[PDB]
């Protein structure tokens, strides 16, 4: 009932980041402190590495598992989003902002970074355990999408969205907000492939799946706070991002139709503000006046 | 921010449900007390500030040194009686920001409004003290506004050329096609859009000297113009630009098209090159008959016929090379080339769109030879003849390749001055001036023109403003009447100042005797049909002005057939981009395409509402994008009838009109006797 | 040294199957011959099939064996132009020619043709066949992939470009141009990651693998022949379709950095009408002799 | 397949642990028997086959009016007289593929190896039966090889230059830039290959008349010139190549250098325009040291001094530019800037390196001017002068560019023959007359310095060739020794030759009298040092053949001081590409790249074994990636020192080969005298 509608939003936000022009945000950029701009690199960086996973791995394995050509086609078209569309933009950014040899020190911190490389060891070996035909190994690469989608971009989409509001690195902060409407649709749409594989379980088998997306999602979230804290302290924001993840981790449960677990808070308002022609063949009577 | 644009950006403030529009004058002053006398160099007496200018090589000496000083004195008491006062703050912020002498650091401003006045007038007058104060009330008052290159570079040393447009006719050989591309670039650096004819040019797989399949085409020369055109930009501040014209018959009509798709390659397109086609009636009749067109190798009918295939008669040639087996010709749909033409134009605004024989039905110096392209803006229309360019141990043969000079009249000052005479005919003077003034000694054919032709062009601005501040529609019949009445008038005016100059400098313009001027011709439909308005609300408009009736006419027909004209074109409507916002007025005789202007200039927003918008006219001021593209046609057919070259006629599309509605709008155009549609932009 | 470049030139040919009107076609499809509207449907059956395969197979199973995240993110693109896009305009094409049971009858007797069979088998075993870091296994499959996009669609191209070199079928012979455009450069891409692979190989280990590829090409064409005479007899045209399959054989072979294996012939003129090696620093005393 | 090639494929077959290189000549017997002689145009006499050839457009009347009908029946008969054999299937293919005449439709053969040798000898003596029987029996015996342009095109009426290589000068200026580009474009369409010096234009980032940072740099004009030779490519035939030079000092170094990256953007990557470095002691000086070095604006340069920067002394002029506070210039690391070099030849094989003080301190023409580029194929070094062409109306003040006609000698075949006083000669002379014969009608500079220096390029090849088949290792002293020898005997004779022709003409080259053959300072090494072989070998390989001694070099020294030197330049060793084939000669004086050359001509595939290979010779013929790239160095150097001009001297590198490696061979190929180098290339 649903995969035609998503096929033609999916197609109609197709998006280069060539696009949009970014040496308007070499100013503002050039005015952030140097601990501003050296989260903000890494908060990208972290972003990168989710796209690339989600690109080369994720995307395309969930798609050689659903059946449909439809749904397929949706799927791979998604996976070429991440890694063709979405990774590819951060470097762009990069390039546009930083010096090689910072560029260059950012990728190799993505590396050795301790919190990434444990939520990339997570969703990524989820991804790899699903097992042909078996639809329970799936559900939890599915739910380990849905929270990479809806939940773990988000302590990395926070500060463009902090700077966007401010009126600050605004064409950078473009490119951002079309990632981010991008993954809303890839949340939903998977979530609503991992419900399909859910609704088909007994009451037995549901009541281990809701354990196993619960446990899954506290794990990640202590990693995300550790992260956040490393990442923010030295702006002064990691409370806020930590409301922030809280508020899209209840995002990700409702796309796969549970209830929220986190309770409601007030979110930065800054960050709330962060957020051819027609061929027609000429006919003969067109040439009379 | 900025005081000046605070205030500036309370016009959007809606008070009372309204736009507060006077925010704007608060806004000028602002930014004159805040930032303009603040930054303005002041000199004891005027006498230092020359000496000043003059020797920090700022100004000429040479055209200073034919007044005494007592003389531009009183030139500059008279421009500065009239204590001018910028309406708005965008107009005062474009003058300072575009016109106004700066220091050599720029830092500091050294001219007003009214220094550049009186020197752009001591200019043209040339030594005369009352012509210099009639150029200063005529620039003062805003009735006349000398183009962007003669207003910016009017009496200064370190300048470019007073004329910004220049047509090149460019020859089927290697020796032409070399000297094309350093003319454009010597061209291209003293500041002027350059406009190339390539239809001469054989098509891609003609030989070369009896090797086939050798010739690059029209695409190769395209490239080397788009490279040549990049190369001089005048340190990329204002990049070089160049445009190409083809013949719609030319076989190379499809790559040349090709170059401006979004899908074409890097090896193809052609990023600084504008494009324009010329149609003939040949081509609108076979797509309206829904027949098979041929596109024709220049170089087969030049072998077979001596001529080149744009120097021949299409409407009567056509048959005649279809039925010629020596020359080569490829078989093409007309109405999909329209179709191609409408969609080019939806997707990128290209090409400009000649209608060949609307052009040419009307064409004065058409003995001289017929209009084969336009310019870059796609207005200048006159008769241009090819050089050919030997090697180098070889004597060239010089033709005459096209460039005038560009003047506005501002319809909504002259019409409230009633002078409409007194204003071409100094307008006409000014632009004679610049023309005698003009020498090009790094493009021959460019130079000999500008001795031979004298071409002049005089257009207008302000139509749609005059218009919308008087309660008239510009869709509306008495629009039409208005413009019908007043650009009678100034081709009458323009056609006896011509004739007074010749008539004065005992000379006319080469090859007069056999224009249609000289026959008699030309004022056919003026001595034998009256042009006075035909609607009470406009009479009263042009009321205590004289209109020339038919006996005037027949009058002035005899006027110039006992003593020629100087000028061999005098009239063409330029798109008037950046002078309309100094002059407070609407661009050229086209509408307006926004009723307040949002523009960001650095990191700062502005907004410039129309001049005169106010709840009394705000409907007045309807866009172009809202109204019928048909009745805007008609408009500018009405004007283009007493025009002699062309008018630079953007369409202005919604984005629900589909490409059969711009092919039904360039029929339609085609139709009414449009000789040039310059853009296809799109909302 | 060339994927970035392969980046761009994929991204600016993206096209979406709405773009082209199809319902124009009709004006000439109504005036062929019953023999012409049959060859037609099972030539367009033809290369449905098989792009299918490699929409669904043959391109992700490539880039999940290829390393590098940029060559990843390149065939993510193709893959999805293969499932997104041709797929779709393959379908828009049938719903405009033939009603729904004609359809259905065509795919059936397409499904069961010996010599479409044959042919998509042997390819579709290749990509079944790529072990896990074997790099010999990628490069037969990789060989195979080449010579689906650069030679087996020539045999059906051939039938929609006659069309459109004669002013027939135009709306449905621009789609087809738009997916051959694409599938020239899949062959070309795919071709210089083989050619990579083959250059890291000894020289009896290239020498085998160049029979590898000339077998494959002999058993490819000879059931190339047979499937032209098959469609083609009946309209009179498998002389010319002969003559095209080789010169895209040699296209092929090229794209493997291989030399041509036929003879160079001219082709239809109405088809044709329709068509680093170590940086090391100077240490001084290399300035003294 | 055809049976010429499955023979000549049989080669590879090996039979008994050997190659059959005895199938090539049945490769080649089978090749003329089934194809040539049954494509071959015959006619009953020779009479009626020069008929046709003169009336059908494919030969010049005005070369064969000079003789009588029986002198070119006799010519021709000496041509026949020699019964010559094609040894190899390659040499036969690539004649009758290349150069033979071919009728229009390139169907049949008009020409046979004997008939193009008699038209090429008959235009060579111009008019003279006894000389062009001696230009036929040098030719048909291959002791000398005409250029690819002369041999291809001497006595064709639809024939393109007899010179390929141009070089221009290209002066701070736009007139001068869209001079370039026109020049470059006329000698393209010609044929030949363009070389350019850009060292005059002035770097991005300065001034144009009081407008600072303006200047595109050189890379904007690199741009022009790349699409100006992609246009002019040879009416569709072969592509254009042109060539870029800067000097290392020059500011748009990195930037020139840039243009040849594979990451390289669109907007400034080049694709057929080469590039070469020119490099003065200075910067070798400053690297060594690892001193941080500098370059320099030349725009600043030339205001501070009136002169350009390279028309000045970098050794002298760097400290006192440095010094200089009205001298513009950034710090670079010359180290960093040869590492880059480096990488940049092991990518892509560019740039060219001209090593600026080795050619002159040894360059005979400083008064003239100092050798500030070279040609294409590296290997032109001559004094040039800069030509300024003003505008349109005014004169232009015309210098001189370089070009040079190029013949090469068969060492293997003058020396079999004991003639290389003979053979040298008589290529003097036809080199002499082609160098007359010569008129470009559009590069005036270029007319200039062929009509003022008359110089020539008299090259060799078959070095490794003759060594490999007489027993002797390229890289041995004996190589060297020969070398040494044989090429101070050719300077020798070719200095003689020069001489006398001056004494004939009694016109010597102009400027000559400042020369350093006038003042006898060249002779000085000649004078003092002996050239004789050192090894008994190769002492013996010039039996039969008078060796000049010292008292001989005073003699010739007397002679040119009495009577003057006719040409400027004598000597250049170009690559002689595919001339090798026919003549069945290794390339040059370059070792052999394989053994056995693999290559594909059409859908078959050819087997080209290097002329003379066996089974007694196959490790005497050595590959050149197997070398000693000193060694190399060591015999060009050895050569160069008897050569006026340069030598096109490829690097064969291995892929194990570093930057560090490929700098250290630049180095010591610097340090040894060495001009130029051509090629990076890597197996
Ligand atoms: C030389 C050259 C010419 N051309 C095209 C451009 C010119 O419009 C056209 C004429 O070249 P010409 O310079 O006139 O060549 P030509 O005079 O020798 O040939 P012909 O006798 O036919 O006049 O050829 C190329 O496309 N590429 C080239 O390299
Ligand atoms: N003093 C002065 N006058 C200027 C300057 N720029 C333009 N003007 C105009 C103003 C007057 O109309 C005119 C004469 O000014 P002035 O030389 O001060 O004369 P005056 O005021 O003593 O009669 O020159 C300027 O910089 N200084
Ligand atoms: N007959 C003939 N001779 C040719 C041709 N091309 C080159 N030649 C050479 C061969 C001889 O050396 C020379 C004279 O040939 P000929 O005119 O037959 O002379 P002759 O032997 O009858 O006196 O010309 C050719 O096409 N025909
Ligand atoms: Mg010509
Ligand atoms: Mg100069
Ligand atoms: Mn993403
Ligand atoms: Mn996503
Ligand atoms: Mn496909
Ligand atoms: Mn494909």
């Amino acid at each position: 009932d649903f995969t035609q509608m998503f096929y033609n939003q999916n197609v109609k936000q197709f998006w280069l980041p060539e696009e949009i022009a970014l040496n308007g945000d070499l100013l503002t950029w050039k005015y952030l402190g140097k601990n501003e701009q050296d989260t903000y690199m890494k908060v990208l960086a972290g972003l990168t590495l989710l796209d690339t996973e989600q690109g080369n791995t994720g995307m395309p394995i969930v798609a050689e598992h659903v059946d449909g050509h439809q749904r397929k086609a949706v799927l791979n078209f998604m996976a070429m989003m991440e890694n063709a569309v979405h990774a590819k933009s951060y470097s762009n950014i990069f390039m546009t902002l930083a010096p090689t040899e910072t560029i260059n020190e950012v990728f190799e911190w993505v590396k050795q970074n301790k919190y990434l490389q444990k939520k990339a060891q997570m969703i990524v070996g989820l991804y790899k355990a699903i097992q042909k035909d078996d639809e329970i190994s799936l559900f939890k690469a599915m739910v380990a999408s849905v929270y990479l989608e809806s939940f773990l971009f988000y302590s990395g989409f926070y500060y463009p969205l902090y700077f966007y509001g401010q009126g600050k690195l605004m064409q950078s902060g473009e490119i951002i907000n079309l990632i981010l409407r991008d993954e809303a649709i890839h949340g939903v749409y998977v979530g609503l492939l991992a419900q399909e594989i859910y609704n088909k379980q007994t009451e037995e088998k549901k009541a281990e799946l809701r354990e196993f997306a619960i446990d899954l999602l506290n794990q990640l979230y202590e990693n995300e706070l550790e992260y956040t804290e490393d990442l923010y302290d030295q702006v002064g924001l990691s409370h806020d991002v930590k409301k922030f993840i809280r508020y899209n981790a209840n995002k990700a449960l409702m796309n796969l139709g549970f209830d929220p677990y986190f309770e409601e808070e007030d979110i930065n308002p800054i960050v709330l503000n962060g957020l051819k022609a027609t061929v027609e063949p000429l006919k003969d009577d067109d040439f009379y006046f | 921010v900025p005081k000046w644009i605070q205030l500036n950006n309370e016009i959007m403030i809606q008070k009372d449900g309204k736009f507060q529009f006077d925010k704007d004058k608060e806004a000028v002053h602002s930014y004159f007390v805040d930032y303009i006398n603040q930054n303005t160099v002041f000199f004891h007496n005027l006498k230092e500030k020359l000496d000043y200018l003059v020797e920090n090589q700022y100004y000429e000496e040479e055209f200073l040194s034919l007044y005494s000083f007592e003389d531009i004195k009183e030139v500059f008491k008279t421009a500065y009686a009239k204590k001018f006062r910028f309406p708005s703050f965008m107009s005062a912020f474009k003058f300072y920001n575009d016109y106004a002498l700066k220091t050599n650091d720029k830092k500091k401003i050294l001219e007003r409004y009214e220094d550049r006045i009186s020197i752009v007038a001591l200019f043209f007058a040339n030594g005369d003290t009352e012509k210099a104060k009639e150029y200063v009330n005529l620039m003062i008052n805003q009735e006349y506004q000398p183009s962007t290159p003669t207003f910016l570079n009017a009496g200064r040393k370190r300048r470019g050329e007073l004329v910004s447009c220049f047509l090149l006719e460019v020859n089927d050989s290697l020796n032409d096609i070399s000297r094309a591309i350093d003319i454009s670039m010597q061209l291209s650096k003293l500041g002027g859009g350059v406009s190339l004819n390539l239809s001469k040019l054989r098509a891609k797989g003609e030989a070369i000297k009896d090797v086939e399949n050798a010739t690059k085409g029209v695409v190769g020369v395209m490239k080397l113009l788009d490279n040549a055109f990049r190369y001089a930009d005048q340190m990329g501040q204002r990049q070089g630009s160049g445009a190409a014209y083809l013949n719609i018959f030319h076989r190379d009509i499809n790559d040349f098209l090709d170059t401006k798709k979004i899908s074409a390659d890097e090896d193809v397109r052609v990023k600084t090159l504008s494009i324009g086609v010329v149609i003939p009636d040949k081509f609108v009749e076979l797509a309206r008959e829904d027949k098979a067109a041929y596109v024709f190798y220049p170089h087969t009918i030049y072998k077979e016929y001596g001529q080149h295939m744009d120097e021949m008669d299409m409407n009567e040639m056509y048959d005649k090379f279809v039925d010629n087996p020596r020359v080569k010709k490829e078989k093409i749909n007309p109405r999909k080339l329209l179709e191609k033409l409408a969609m080019l134009r939806s997707e990128s605004g290209y090409p400009y769109i000649m209608f060949q024989d609307n052009v040419n039905k009307v064409h004065a110096n058409n003995h001289i030879s017929k209009v084969k392209f336009s310019n870059l803006c796609s207005e200048v229309l006159q008769a241009s003849q090819v050089s050919s360019y030997t090697d180098y141990d070889e004597e060239d043969e010089i033709g005459l390749d096209i460039s005038c000079n560009l003047g506005s009249l501002n319809i909504l000052n002259v019409m409230e001055h009633k002078s409409i005479e007194k204003t071409v005919k100094l307008a006409t003077d000014s632009l004679t001036h610049v023309s005698e003034t003009t020498d090009i000694r790094n493009a021959p054919a460019v130079r000999r023109a500008n001795k031979a032709m004298k071409s002049i062009g005089l257009g207008a601005m302000n139509l749609h403003g005059y218009l919308a501040q008087n309660g008239i529609a510009y869709e509306s019949p008495e629009a039409r009447d208005f413009a019908n009445t007043f650009f009678m008038m100034v081709n009458f005016y323009s056609i006896q100042r011509s004739a007074e100059i010749a008539k004065e400098k005992g000379e006319t313009f080469d090859q007069y005797e056999g224009s249609t001027y000289a026959t008699g011709e030309y004022f056919d439909k003026y001595v034998s049909t009256d042009f006075s308005p035909k609607y009470e609300k406009i009479a009263n408009l042009f009321e205590g002005m004289h209109i020339p009736t038919t006996e005037d006419w027949k009058k002035l027909k005899a006027f110039v057939a006992e003593h020629g004209m100087y000028h061999s074109y005098r009239l063409c409507i330029a798109p008037t981009g950046s002078i309309s916002y100094v002059q407070s007025s609407t661009a050229s005789v086209m509408p307006i395409m926004e009723r307040i202007e949002e523009r960001t200039y650095g990191n700062s927003k502005t907004y410039y509402p129309m001049p005169g918008l106010a709840s009394n006219n705000w409907f007045f001021y309807k866009e172009a994008y809202d109204m019928d593209m048909f009745k805007v046609v008609d408009m500018i057919a009405t004007i283009q009838q007493h025009i002699d070259q062309g008018i630079s006629f953007t369409l202005f599309l919604k984005d629900t009109m589909t490409t059969r509605d711009l092919n039904r709008i360039d029929l339609y155009a085609h139709h009414r006797g449009i000789k040039t549609i310059y853009y296809a932009r799109t909302k």
